[PDB]
C-alpha cells in the first residue's frame, strides 16, 4: 500500500540516481549473481563475467522500467502491465527470486547515496521495491 | 536438518504402501498445474494448456513416474542423502538450469498428493516427519549450486 | 485475481466442509505446529497438546473466518476488512507463516476430499488463501 | 557455515572496522521500521511511534549493542556458529519465543548499514561473503526450535 509519504521519497531517492540508474541496475544485479547464486539458474545465456556488456544492458533496460513505475506509483499495474505479461507468461521467474534483487537494490543505493538514504528512506524504499515484484507477480495465475 | 528414527521411519515405513508411477505422472501432475511457470521446463511436452491436459499428458506421467522412482531410493539414504544426489544435483543446476526454489514447491505439491491419496493415515505427525525429509531432500537436492 | 472459473471451485469444495468447517480448522493449526515448530511462537499461552481445549476454538475461530472471506470472495478485503486491522496491529504475526499456515490446510482440505479435489480443484484453492492471505497481510506497513 | 579463505579474509576487514554500538542501535533502528512488526518484541519499551522517536530509543540504541556485540564474538566462531549460540537459541524460543524470520531480517538490514556505512568498499564479493555471513548467523540461532 503506497502512502503519499511513501511516495514523494521513492521519487526524491530515484530522483537523486538521477543518471546512474542502470549503473546501479548493472550494480544491482551483479550483487545478486554473487550473493545468491541460484538467481543465475535463470541466466543462462548471458555472458555473466564482471563487467560483461550483457548484464550492462539488462541492468539500464533493467532500472528503466523502475524509473517508469516511479513515475506511474499512481498507476504501476499499467505501467507495467506490459511487463507484466513477459514476467508471468515467456520467462516464468519463480516469485521468490523477486525478493532477492529487491535486496539487492536497496543494497546499490545504500553505497551510492550516502545521506538521502534515511531510515525512514529505506523503509519506503523496501515497500517501493515490494509492490514493484507483486505487480510483475500478478500476471501470475 | 537431521531428521529422528522415530520420524525417520514414518517416511521410509508408510512409504511402503506407495505406488510410485501413478504417485508421480500425479504430483508431478499437480505441480505444473498449481505452480504454472514450473511449466517453464517442457514445451517439449504437448499440450499442458489445461489440467485435463497437463494431467494426461504421458510425457509428464513419464518425468514424474522418474522424477519420484528417484526419490525412493534417496529414502533409502536418509542418513545421507546430500549424500546420495550431488551428482544427481550438479545436474539440475550445471546442466538443467533449475531453480531450486521447484524442490520445496513439489515436496509439498507432493505431501499433498499423499495428502490426497491417504486421507486419515496420513497422520499430523507421519506428515510432519513427512516434512524434513522432503525439505532435506530438497536441501540435499540443492547443496550443489554455485 | 482468481477467476470466476475459481470461485465456484471454491464455494463448492468449501460446500462440503459446510459444518465440519471447525474440526478442518483445528487439525489444520495442529499439523501447523508438529511441522513447522517455528510457529509456535506465536501461542506461548495456548495449550497445545494433541487435544487442546483452546486449539480447538481457535480453528471455529479460524474457520469461521474463511466461511466469511468465501462467502465474500468479490468483497474480499472489505469482507474481512477487521482482521485485517488484528493482526497487522494486535499479534504482528509474521507474514511468513501465513504461507504456512495456508498449506496444511489444503492438507486436511486435501485429505477429507478424495473425490472433491481435483487440481483443477487443488489449484483454485492453494489459490484463494494467498489473497485470503494477502489481504490480512495487507495493513502490516 | 563455510567460508573462505579470502571469503573470512574480507570478511574479518570489513569489521575492524564495523562501529559497533554504532550499527548496532542502527539495523536493530532500521528493522523496527522497514518491517514494523518486530515492533512486538518491544513495548517494555517506550515509544517507536517513530523512526526517530525510533532512531533515538535509547532502549533501542541499547539492547542493539547488546544484539552486535553479541554478533562481533560469534565472527570469531566462525567456523562452528551452531556452536557458540545454543544457550542464546536455546533462549529466543523457550523464553522469549522470537520468530526466526526476524534473525532473518536483521541480517539483510546490517547488510544494507554497512552497505551504507561503507561506499564502494563494500563491494560485491564482500556483501556476498556477509550473506554467506549473517546467513549462518541466523541459521544458527534457530538451530534448536522444538
Ligand atoms: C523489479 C524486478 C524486475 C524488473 C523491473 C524487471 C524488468 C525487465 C525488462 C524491462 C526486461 C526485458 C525485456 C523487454 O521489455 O524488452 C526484463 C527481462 C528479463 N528479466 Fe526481468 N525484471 C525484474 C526482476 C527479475 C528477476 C527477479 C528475474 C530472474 C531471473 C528477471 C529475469 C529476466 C530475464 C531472463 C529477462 C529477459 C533478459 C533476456 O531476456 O535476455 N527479472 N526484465
Ligand atoms: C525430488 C525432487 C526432484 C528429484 C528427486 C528429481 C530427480 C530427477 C532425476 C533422477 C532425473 C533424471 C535425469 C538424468 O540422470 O538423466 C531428473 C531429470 C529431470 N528433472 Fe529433476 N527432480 C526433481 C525435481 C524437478 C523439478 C522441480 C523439475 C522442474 C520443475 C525437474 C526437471 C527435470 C528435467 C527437466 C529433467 C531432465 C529430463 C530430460 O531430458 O527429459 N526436476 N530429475
Ligand atoms: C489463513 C490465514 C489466517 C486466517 C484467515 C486467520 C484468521 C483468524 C481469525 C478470525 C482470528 C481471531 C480474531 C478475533 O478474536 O476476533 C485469528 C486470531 C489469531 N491468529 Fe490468525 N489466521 C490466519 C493465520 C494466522 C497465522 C499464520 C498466525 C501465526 C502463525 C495467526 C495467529 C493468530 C493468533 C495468535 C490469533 C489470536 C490467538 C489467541 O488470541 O488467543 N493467524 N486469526
Ligand atoms: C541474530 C539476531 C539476534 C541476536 C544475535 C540477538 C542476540 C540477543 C542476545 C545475545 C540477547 C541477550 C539475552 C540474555 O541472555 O538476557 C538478546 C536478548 C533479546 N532479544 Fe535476541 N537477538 C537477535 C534478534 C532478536 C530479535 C529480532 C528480537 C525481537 C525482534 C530479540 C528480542 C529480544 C529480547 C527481549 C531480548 C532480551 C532484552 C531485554 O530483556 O531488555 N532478539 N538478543
Amino acid at each position: 500500500v503506497l502512502s503519499p509519504a511513501d511516495k514523494t521519497n521513492v521519487k526524491a531517492a530515484w530522483g537523486k540516481v538521477g543518471a546512474h540508474a542502470g549503473e546501479y541496475g548493472a550494480e544491482a544485479l551483479e550483487r545478486m549473481f554473487l550473493s545468491f547464486p541460484t538467481t543465475k539458474t535463470y541466466f543462462p545465456h548471458f555472458d555473466l563475467s564482471h563487467g560483461s556488456a550483457q548484464v550492462k544492458g539488462h541492468g539500464k533496460k533493467v532500472a528503466d522500467a523502475l524509473t517508469n513505475a516511479v513515475a506511474h506509483v499512481d498507476d504501476m499495474p499499467n505501467a507495467l502491465s506490459a511487463l507484466s505479461d513477459l514476467h508471468a507468461h515467456k520467462l516464468r521467474v519463480d516469485p521468490v527470486n523477486f525478493k532477492l534483487l529487491s535486496h539487492c537494490l536497496l543494497v546499490t543505493l545504500a553505497a551510492h547515496l550516502p545521506a538521502e538514504f534515511t531510515p525512514a528512506v529505506h523503509a519506503s524504499l523496501d515497500k517501493f521495491l515490494a509492490s514493484v515484484s507483486t505487480v510483475l507477480t500478478s500476471k501470475y495465475r | 536438518v537431521h531428521l529422528t528414527p522415530v520420524e525417520k521411519s514414518a517416511v521410509t515405513a508408510l512409504w511402503g504402501k506407495v505406488n510410485v508411477d501413478e504417485v508421480g505422472g500425479e504430483a508431478l501432475g499437480r505441480l505444473l498445474v498449481v505452480y504454472p511457470w514450473t511449466q517453464r521446463f517442457f514445451e517439449s511436452f504437448g499440450d499442458l494448456s489445461t489440467p485435463d491436459a497437463v494431467m494426461g499428458n504421458p510425457k509428464v506421467k513419464a518425468h514424474g513416474k522418474k522424477v519420484l522412482g528417484a526419490f525412493s531410493d534417496g529414502l533409502a539414504h536418509l542418513d545421507n542423502l546430500k549424500g546420495t544426489f550431488a551428482t544427481l544435483s550438479e545436474l539440475h543446476c550445471d546442466k538443467l538450469h533449475v531453480d531450486p526454489e521447484n524442490f520445496r514447491l513439489l515436496g509439498n505439491v507432493l505431501v499433498c498428493v499423499l495428502a490426497h491419496h491417504f486421507g486419515k493415515e496420513f497422520t499430523p505427525p507421519v506428515q510432519a516427519a513427512y516434512q524434513k525429509v522432503v525439505a532435506g531432500v530438497a536441501n540435499a537436492l540443492a547443496h550443489k549450486y554455485h
